[PDB]
């Protein structure tokens, strides 16, 4: 019913600072997920001409 | 304004042609738009 015993906030903030070590620097991560459903492949790689 | 809609192999193709002035002529409909969406179309 509120902040107190056995009730902790599940979200925590990073607080990035430029003087931190290499292990604590902010790293933007992008994950490419490919789908192979039964449909025409509208996405393809570049083709050299 | 004549239109033909067909769905085959997941590609949705349309055909159209504009002509002035119904059965007193002959004109073939040229392809205009072809979009692969692959959805099942039963009613329109």
């Amino acid at each position: 019913k509120g902040k107190g015993p056995n009730c902790y906030f599940p979200l925590q903030s990073y607080g990035f600072r430029p003087t931190y070590g290499v292990g604590h620097q902010p790293y933007r991560v992008v994950v490419l997920s490919f789908e192979l459903l039964h449909a025409p492949a509208t996405v393809c790689g570049p083709k050299k001409s | 304004r004549e239109f033909v809609f067909k769905n085959i192999d997941g590609y949705f193709k349309i055909y159209s042609k504009h002509t002035p002035i119904f059965p007193q002529g002959f004109s073939a409909l040229e392809p205009l738009v072809d979009l692969p969406i692959g959805i099942n179309i039963t009613r329109f």
